[PDB]
C-alpha cells in the first residue's frame, strides 16, 4: 500500500565537528527560533572550545612573528637597588640593571640602564654581573610589536554552509542535558577572548541567577565554573608615572624598556567593593548548597602555591600583564584591595619555548573591568560532607572560553530522508 | 516564511512544505577545506538522488514498497503526529537497505525504459 | 563564440546557450578561484533545480508574465533587444520573479504527488 | 687516548673549541669526539681543523 518517497531538504541534523569561520568579513546576523524542539547539549564535549583555543594560539603565534627578537639582550645584568622612594612591601621588587646592548652597528656596543621587575630576572653570579633574564636559559624572547594591541576584540564563529549552530536560551542552564528554547544561528555573538586565570572578566552574565557548572560535581579533579547574574566591578591601577625609553639593537630592531619612574613609587592594586562582593559570595554559597547538604558549612580559602601564573589572577590591563593576589578576597567562612605583581616576560597558557616580552607603556595604567564569573575548585570531601572548602583555583584557558561557548552546539544538516506515502512512480 | 530549520520542530506533513528553504541554505586553508567539504556533501547528495532517478526534484516518489519491518506505523501518525527528527531517529540503520533498494529499482526502471524505447 | 551573441538580439542569442555554457567551469589564489567558480555554478544549478528546470537550458514555467515588469510585446522584446539591455530593464524585479518561480514548483510537485497517489 | 685498534687509527679525533652559551657575552670551552669524515684540515693559529 505504502511506497518509499525520497525527500531532499529535510529539516534534520546530526551532531558533528567541522571547521568554523572566524568573522569580525563582518556578518549580517540571522536567528531563527525553533518551536517545539528539544536538543541535548554538553558544554564539556563541545569541539568549538578546542577550535577556539587552537585559533587563539595560532593568531597569537602569527602576531609575534613579524616582530623584534630580543636575542642580543640575553646578556648578564649588573643590578642594584632603585634609588626612588619605595614602601616596605616593594623592597627588592624592582631593580635598576645595567648591561651592554648591541647597536645598529655590529662592532659598537652601548651601555644601557633599565628598570626590571624582580620576577623578570634570575640570580646569576659572575665577577661583574648579578642577574640575567629569566627566559634566556630556556627560550628565545620575542618583543611584541608596539603597533599590535592585546585588548580582546569580539569575534564571531560561523558555521560553513551545510552546517548550523544551535543556541540554548534556557534560564538556569547548567551546561548539559536537554534544552527546550533552542534557536538556529549561522554565527555566534561577539565573544571577547579575555585572558584570565581565576576570575572571568568582561564575559556574559546569567539571565536569571548564579549558575554553577561542573563536568562532575562530585569529582574534585574538575573545575567549577560559576557564572554570575550581576557583575562585580574591579578598579585596577599601577600608580606609577612610568617614563619609557628605547634603544636600537639592530638594523630594524627597536627595543623598548622602562626608563624611569616620575615621583614616588606606590604598589599596583585592584579595588573590589565589599558590599557587592559579600552579596556575590552569599549568592554563590546559596547556589552551592543545592549541590551539597543544606547544613554543610561552605568556606572559601586561598589558592594553593606553585606556578605563579596559576596561583595569581591575571589580566591584560592596559598593555601590562598584572598578577593579583585573591587571598584577601576569598578569606571568609559561610573596600578590598589586591596587591598585584607585574611581569614583562610572559609565558602564556602552559607552553614552554615561546617567551614574549611585553613592552612598558608610558604613564599610569588604570582600567575598570566587569567581573562576570568565577573559577572555583573544591578541596575534597575529607570531612565526609561536614564542611567543604572552595578555593579560586586555576585551570587551562579553555575553561574561560568554554564559559562563553557553553550555549552553542555545531550540527550537520542531513537534507535527505525517506518516508512512506501512497505516491507510486510511473 | 519560517526560515532555515524553522519547521524542524513541526510535523512531517508540515515541514515537507519548506524543503526549498532548507535546500537554498546548503551552499585561508581552513576556509577552503570548509567550502570544499560543503561542496562535496552537496554533490554526494545530488549524485545519490541522481542514482535513484530523483534528479531535479525535492519530493520524489519511487517504486520501492514500504516494509512493515522498517516502521510499523500508519500515515496519520507518521505525517501528522511526529517530526522529521523523530522519524530520522526511528529509521536509523534502516536507511542503507532502503538506499540499496532504491538504486536497484532505478537500474531496473532504466533498463525497462530503454527496452520500451527500443520498440519500433 | 563565447559571448559572441551578447550584441545580437535575444531571438538569435537564445540559440547559442550551449556556447555560453561550458565556459562556467573551465598557488592558493588559483584554488580559491576554482572553488568560487564551482560555488557559483552550483548555486545557479540549485536555483534551477528548485524551479523544476534541472537539466534544461530553455525551461518553460507556469508563472504568468506581469505587465508591470515589462509592457513590451514579444516582437520588441525578442527582435529589437539584446540580453544585456533586457537584463538591465528588469533587474529590479528579478528576485521577485525568482520567488514566484520557486512558489510554482512548490505547488507543482505537490500536485504531481497527489496525481501519482491515485 | 684509549685502547684503540689499528682499524680505528685516525678515524676518531678528540677536538676542542670555544662555543657560545645561552648568554651572548659568555663563552665555554667544549671538547667532543668527531669522526674524521666530518672534519677538514685548516691551517690557522691555535687551531688545525674545521668542520666540513
Ligand atoms: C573590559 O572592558 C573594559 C571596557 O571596554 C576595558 O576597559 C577599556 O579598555 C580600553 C582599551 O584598552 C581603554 O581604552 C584605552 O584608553 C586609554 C586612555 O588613556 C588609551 O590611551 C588607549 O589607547 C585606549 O583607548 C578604556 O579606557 C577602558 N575603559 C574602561 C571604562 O575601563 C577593559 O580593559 C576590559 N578588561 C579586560 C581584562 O579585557
Ligand atoms: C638607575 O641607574 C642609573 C645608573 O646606572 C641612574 O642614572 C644616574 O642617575 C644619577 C642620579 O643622580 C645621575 O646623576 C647620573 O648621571 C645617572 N647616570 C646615567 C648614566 O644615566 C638612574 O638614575 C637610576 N635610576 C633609578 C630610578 O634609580
Ligand atoms: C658593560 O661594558 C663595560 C665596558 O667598559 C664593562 O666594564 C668593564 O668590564 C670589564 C670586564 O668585562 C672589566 O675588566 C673592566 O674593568 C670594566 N670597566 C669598568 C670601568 O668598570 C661592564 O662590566 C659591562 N657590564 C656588564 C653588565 O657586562
Ligand atoms: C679529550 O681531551 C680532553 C682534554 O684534552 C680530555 O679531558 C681531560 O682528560 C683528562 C684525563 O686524561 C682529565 O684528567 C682532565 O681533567 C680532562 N679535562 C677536561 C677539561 O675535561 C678528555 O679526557 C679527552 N678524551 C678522550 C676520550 O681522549
Ligand atoms: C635593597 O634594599 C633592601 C632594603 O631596602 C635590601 O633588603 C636589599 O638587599 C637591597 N638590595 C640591593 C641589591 O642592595
Ligand atoms: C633556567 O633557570 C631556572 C632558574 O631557576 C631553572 O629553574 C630552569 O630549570 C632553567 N632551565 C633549564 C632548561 O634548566
Ligand atoms: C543539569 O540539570 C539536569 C536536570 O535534569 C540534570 O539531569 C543534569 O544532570 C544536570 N547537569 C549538571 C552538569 O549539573
Ligand atoms: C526563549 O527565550 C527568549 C529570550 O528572550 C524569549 O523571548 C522566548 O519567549 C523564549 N521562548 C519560550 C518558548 O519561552
Ligand atoms: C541575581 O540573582 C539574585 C539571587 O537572589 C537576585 O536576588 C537578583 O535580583 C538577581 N539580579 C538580576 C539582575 O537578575
Ligand atoms: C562522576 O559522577 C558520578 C555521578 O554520581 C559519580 O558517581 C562519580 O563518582 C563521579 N566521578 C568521580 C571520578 O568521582
Ligand atoms: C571603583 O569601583 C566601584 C565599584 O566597583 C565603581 O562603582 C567605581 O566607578 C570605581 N571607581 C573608579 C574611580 O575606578
Ligand atoms: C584603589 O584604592 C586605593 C586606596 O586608597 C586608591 O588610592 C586608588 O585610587 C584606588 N584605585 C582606583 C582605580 O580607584
Ligand atoms: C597572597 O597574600 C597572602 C597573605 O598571607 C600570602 O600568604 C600569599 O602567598 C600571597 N599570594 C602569593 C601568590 O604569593
Ligand atoms: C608624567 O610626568 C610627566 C612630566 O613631564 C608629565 O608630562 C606626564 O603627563 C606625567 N604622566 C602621568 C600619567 O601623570
Ligand atoms: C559592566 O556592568 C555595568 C552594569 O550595568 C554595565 O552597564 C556595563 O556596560 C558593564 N561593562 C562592561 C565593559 O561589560
Ligand atoms: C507546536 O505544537 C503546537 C501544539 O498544537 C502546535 O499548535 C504548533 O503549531 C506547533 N509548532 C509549530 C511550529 O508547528
Ligand atoms: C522486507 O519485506 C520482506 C517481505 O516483503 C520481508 O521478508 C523482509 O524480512 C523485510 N525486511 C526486513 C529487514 O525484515
Ligand atoms: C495509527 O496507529 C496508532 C497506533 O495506536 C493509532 O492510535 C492510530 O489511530 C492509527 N491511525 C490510523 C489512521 O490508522
Ligand atoms: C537499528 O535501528 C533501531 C531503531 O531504534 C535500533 O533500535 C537498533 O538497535 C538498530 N540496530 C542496531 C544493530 O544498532
Ligand atoms: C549588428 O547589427 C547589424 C544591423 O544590420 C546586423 O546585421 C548584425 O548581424 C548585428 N550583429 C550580430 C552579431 O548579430
Ligand atoms: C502584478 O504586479 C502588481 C504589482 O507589481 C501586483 O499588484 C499584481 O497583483 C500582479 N499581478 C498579478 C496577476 O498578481
Ligand atoms: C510593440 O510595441 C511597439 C511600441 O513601440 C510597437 O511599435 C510595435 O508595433 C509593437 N509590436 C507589435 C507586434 O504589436
Ligand atoms: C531600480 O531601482 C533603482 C533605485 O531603487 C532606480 O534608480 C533604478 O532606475 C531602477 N531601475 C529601473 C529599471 O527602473
Ligand atoms: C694520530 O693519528 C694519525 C692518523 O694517521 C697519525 O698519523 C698520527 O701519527 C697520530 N698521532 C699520535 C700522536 O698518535
Amino acid at each position: 500500500n505504502l511506497w518509499v518517497t525520497v525527500y531532499y531538504g529535510v529539516p534534520v541534523w546530526k551532531d558533528a565537528e567541522t571547521t568554523l569561520f572566524c568573522a569580525s568579513t563582518d556578518p549580517n546576523p540571522q536567528e531563527i527560533h525553533l518551536e517545539n524542539v528539544t536538543e541535548e547539549f554538553n558544554m564539556w564535549k563541545n569541539n568549538m572550545v578546542e577550535q577556539m583555543h587552537e585559533d587563539i594560539i595560532s593568531l597569537w603565534d602569527q602576531s609575534l612573528k613579524p616582530c623584534v627578537k630580543l636575542t642580543p639582550l640575553c646578556v648578564g645584568l649588573q643590578c642594584t637597588n632603585v634609588t626612588n622612594n619605595i614602601t616596605d612591601d616593594m623592597r627588592g621588587e624592582l631593580k635598576n640593571c645595567s648591561f651592554n646592548a648591541t647597536t645598529e652597528l655590529r662592532n659598537k656596543r652601548q651601555k644601557v640602564y633599565s628598570l626590571f621587575y624582580r620576577l623578570d630576572i634570575v640570580p646569576m653570579v659572575d665577577l661583574w654581573t648579578n642577574y640575567r633574564l629569566i627566559s634566556c636559559n630556556t627560550s628565545a624572547i620575542t618583543q611584541a610589536c608596539p603597533k599590535v594591541s592585546f585588548e580582546p576584540i569580539p569575534i564571531h564563529y560561523c558555521a560553513p554552509a551545510g552546517f548550523a549552530i544551535l543556541k540554548c536560551k534556557d534560564k538556569k542552564f547548567n551546561g548539559t542535558g536537554p534544552c527546550q528554547n533552542v534557536s538556529t544561528v549561522q554565527c555566534t555573538h561577539g565573544i571577547k577572548p579575555v585572558v584570565s586565570t581565576q576570575l572571568l572578566l568582561n564575559g556574559s552574565l546569567a539571565e536569571e541567577e548564579v549558575i554553577i557548572r561542573s563536568e562532575n560535581i562530585t569529582n574534585n579533579a574538575k573545575n567549577i565554573l560559576v557564572q554570575l547574574n550581576t557583575s562585580v566591578q574591579i578598579n585596577c591601577t599601577r600608580p606609577n608615572n612610568n617614563t619609557v625609553k628605547s634603544i636600537r639593537i639592530g638594523p630594524g630592531q627597536a627595543f623598548y624598556y622602562t626608563g624611569d619612574i616620575i615621583g614616588d613609587i606606590r604598589q599596583a592594586h585592584c579595588n573590589v567593593s565589599k558590599a557587592t562582593w559579600n552579596e556575590t559570595l552569599g549568592k554563590v554559597v546559596k547556589q552551592l548548597r543545592k549541590h551539597f547538604g543544606n547544613n554543610t558549612i561552605i568556606r572559601f580559602a586561598q589558592s594553593s602555591g606553585g606556578d605563579l601564573e596559576v596561583t595569581t589572577h591575571s589580566f591584560n590591563c592596559g598593555g601590562e600583564f598584572f598578577y593579583c593576589n585573591t587571598s584577601g578576597l576569598f578569606n571568609s567562612t559561610w573596600s578590598i584591595t589586591l596587591p598585584c605583581r607585574i611581569k614583562q616576560i610572559i609565558n602564556m597558557w602552559q607552553r614552554i619555548g615561546q617567551a614574549m616580552y611585553a613592552p612598558p607603556i608610558q604613564g599610569v595604567i588604570r582600567c575598570v573591568s566587569n567581573i562576570t564569573g568565577l573559577i572555583l575548585t573544591r578541596d575534597g570531601g575529607s570531612t565526609n560532607s561536614t564542611t567543604e572548602t572552595f578555593r579560586p583555583g586555576g585551570g587551562d584557558m579553555r575553561d574561560n572560553w568554554r564559559s562563553e561557548l557553553y550555549k552553542y552546539k555545531v550540527v550537520k544538516i542531513e537534507p535527505l530522508g525517506v518516508a512512506p506515502t501512497r505516491c507510486k512512480r510511473r | 516564511s519560517l526560515g532555515f530549520l524553522g519547521a524542524a520542530g513541526s510535523t512531517m506533513g508540515a515541514a515537507s512544505m519548506t524543503l526549498t528553504v532548507q535546500a537554498r541554505n546548503l551552499l585561508g586553508i581552513k576556509q577552503l577545506q570548509a567550502r570544499v567539504l560543503a561542496v562535496e556533501h552537496y554533490l554526494r547528495d545530488q549524485q545519490l538522488l541522481g542514482i535513484w532517478g530523483c534528479s531535479g526534484k525535492l519530493i520524489c516518489c519511487t517504486n520501492v514498497p514500504w516494509n512493515s519491518s522498517w516502521s510499523n506505523r500508519n500515515l496519520s501518525e507518521i505525517w501528522d503526529n511526529m517530526t522529521w527528527l523523530q522519524w530520522d531517529k526511528e529509521i536509523s540503520n534502516y536507511t542503507q537497505i532502503i538506499y540499496g533498494l532504491l538504486e536497484e529499482s532505478q537500474n531496473q526502471q532504466e533498463k525497462n525504459e530503454q527496452d520500451l524505447l527500443a520498440l519500433d
